């Protein structure tokens, strides 16, 4: 089984920044590359997982190729289009270039060249080879149901944190959160991210409800500071939006 | 890993084997390893849609799946110097000399009672494993099932195998096994059907290995289901309750109601054999023994296949079956 997760310090140094490209500009192509494969799989009305897989596609490629070779929105229709066969929600390859021709704008959509077809089909190979066909991904929201099915404090406030922390693991989606922590941690994260932002004290809905470290119960040896920079990135997103 | 990028060329083809459901098949043998492999094909974009699905849905659940009785994929490698379409992918399997069915179709060896007590051991093991976690093979059958010629069983093409969930209320595709192998239950048309679908398949087979031929040859529904009930019984309310709620449980039924001779039309089956062969071959899924119970039964239990002289097999396979067109 490989291993899919790096640190802060070998994030700095993707084939993207090798090749010159400032860290701000490769953390906006990846933006805008997640956000590209979760509108057009939208459109054509898709599986949240099958979005999130597309996207887990997306970063991990970017981990051994550079954005001045490869155009982010090709590789993201690559990725959508590998996703939904993965994830048992087929999508003709025909209907994704059409659904992103519909998106786009001529400079954007110029990426796919001459034929925008053949573009996404060649470099389908090259994804299952970078990826190491290891095609099986799971992601936050199971662990976020999962987690949040065995708090008791309150209904009412119950749904209203699942609700926020959901919100916030689309978004975590536009991050390189997936390629440092297990989805089981980003599923705390943002469960905790929740709390702060509703001032609800998640501690009073555990079995322990006198501990603080109400997360323990779900991962082993997490500590705070590891859930604050989650925060801190997540939070970064709303830069100019607002919270919520 | 290095999972799929190193080239074909470190494999030496000696011959084309057969053909697939998504390309050819070929025998190879490694340059360095020393041991045999077989390479299932992957052409793209012969189909518009790029790397088959079929494909995609084997690869996923073979990395699942690993057991001495399953089918080994070894890796994955590539034609290589691709851009450029031309580039293929192919399947990395551990070569088994024979299948079940070429096997016996030859006619030329013949198992004993002990050699079909290990055959059952390792086909159970590996099928209880498949079970436990949480997988249906739903193609099971003679040739399906390898063999190589130190004696080891192994399940293969997981092609048409799928993830449920136990006694979870959610539907799947109805026609999944190939007709003589398929269950009561398929044949009504249950669709949300259990692991006990591939226990009847291995039911078949264990019959099959005392008898030269498929115990249920027809060649529609009607039929299959007909000849099933002339031997198991045919399905009603006293041993199987929910065939009332099956959808074709009405409009298909054997002209008679027949009594189960199952025990008097393999009498010459001996009698552990035919106890875990009434068994499997129970009409309701529910009454069905699962592979963790077949590995209990009587004819099963003390069975360590590591310790059994395997059956000697032409080295090679070859039906010899008559010229006919
Ligand atoms: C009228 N009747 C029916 C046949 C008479 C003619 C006749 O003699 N046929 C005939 C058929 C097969 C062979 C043969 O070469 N073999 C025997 C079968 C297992 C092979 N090793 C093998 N090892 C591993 C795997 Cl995963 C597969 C495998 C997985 N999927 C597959 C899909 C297709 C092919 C192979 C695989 N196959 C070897 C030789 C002759």
């Amino acid at each position: 089984k490989p291993c899919w997760y790096w640190d802060k310090k070998d994030l700095a140094h993707t084939p993207s920044q090798l090749e010159g490209l400032d860290p701000a500009t490769e953390a906006r192509y990846r933006r805008e590359g997640a956000r590209f494969i979760f509108d057009v799989g939208t459109r054509l009305g898709l599986h949240y997982d099958t979005l999130a897989t597309g996207i887990i596609y997306f970063h991990r490629f970017y981990m051994f190729h550079s954005f001045k070779q490869f155009p982010r929105y090709v590789t993201g229709a690559c990725c959508l289009f590998l996703a939904g066969k993965v994830e048992e929600t087929p999508k003709k390859c025909k209907d994704i270039i059409k659904t992103a021709r519909s998106l786009l704008n001529d400079v954007q959509f110029g990426q796919f060249g001459d034929d925008p077809k053949e573009e996404v089909m060649v470099l389908e190979r090259i994804l299952l080879q970078t990826i190491k066909f290891d095609l099986q991904v799971e992601h936050p929201y199971q662990f976020l149901l999962k987690y949040a099915k065995q708090l008791k404090g309150d209904k009412n406030k119950i749904q209203k944190l699942v609700q926020m922390a959901w919100t916030f693991v689309n978004d975590s989606l536009c991050t390189t959160l997936s390629l440092q922590w297990e989805p089981e941690i980003i599923a705390v994260a943002v469960m905790y991210l929740a709390g702060r932002l509703c001032k609800f004290e998640i501690q009073e809905w555990t079995s322990k409800p006198m501990y603080r470290r109400w997360w323990e119960q779900f991962v082993q040896d997490v500590p705070v500071d590891v859930l604050e920079d989650i925060c801190h990135q997540i939070l970064d997103l709303y830069s100019q939006g607002k919270q919520q | 890993i290095d999972w799929g990028k190193r080239c074909v060329d470190k494999f030496d083809i000696i011959g084309i084997i057969g053909e697939g459901t998504y390309g050819q098949v070929y025998k190879a043998r490694d340059k360095d390893t020393g041991e045999m492999v077989a390479l299932k094909k992957v052409r793209l974009d012969n189909e518009k849609e790029g790397f088959p699905i079929t494909a995609i849905r084997e690869i996923k659940i073979l990395r699942q799946l690993t057991h001495q009785s399953i089918i080994n994929m070894k890796e994955i490698v590539t034609d290589k110097e691709d851009k450029k379409d031309k580039g293929a992918f192919y399947l990395v399997f551990e070569y088994m000399d024979h299948d079940l069915m070429g096997l016996l179709e030859s006619g030329l060896v013949h198992f004993n009672e002990n050699h079909i007590k290990s055959f059952m051991r390792q086909l159970m093991e590996g099928l209880d494993y498949c079970h436990k976690k949480n997988f249906l093979h739903r193609d099971i059958k003679c040739s399906n099932i390898l063999l190589n010629n130190r004696g080891q069983i192994k399940l293969a093409d997981f092609g048409l195998a799928r993830l449920y969930s136990s006694e979870e209320s959610r539907p799947y595709t109805n026609k999944v096994i190939t007709l003589w192998y398929r269950p009561p239950e398929l044949l009504l048309g249950e669709e949300r059907y259990t692991p006990a679908i591939d226990v009847w398949s291995c039911g078949c087979i264990l019959g099959e290995l005392f008898t030269k031929k498929p115990i249920f040859q027809a060649n529609q529904e009607l039929a299959q289901l007909e000849l099933i009930s002339r031997i198991c019984g045919s399905p009603c309310p006293a041993v199987w309750p929910d065939v009332i709620k099956l959808p074709y449980f009405n409009t298909m039924k054997p002209k008679k109601q027949y009594r189960r001779k199952l025990r008097e039309e393999f009498v010459f089956i001996p009698a552990a054999a035919l106890d875990l062969f009434d068994y499997m071959l129970a009409l309701d899924p529910s009454k069905r023994c699962t592979a963790e119970q077949a590995l209990q039964c009587e004819f099963l239990r003390d069975v360590e296949p590591s310790k059994m002289p395997p059956p000697d097999l032409p080295l090679w396979q070859d039906c010899h079956e008559l010229w006919s067109k």
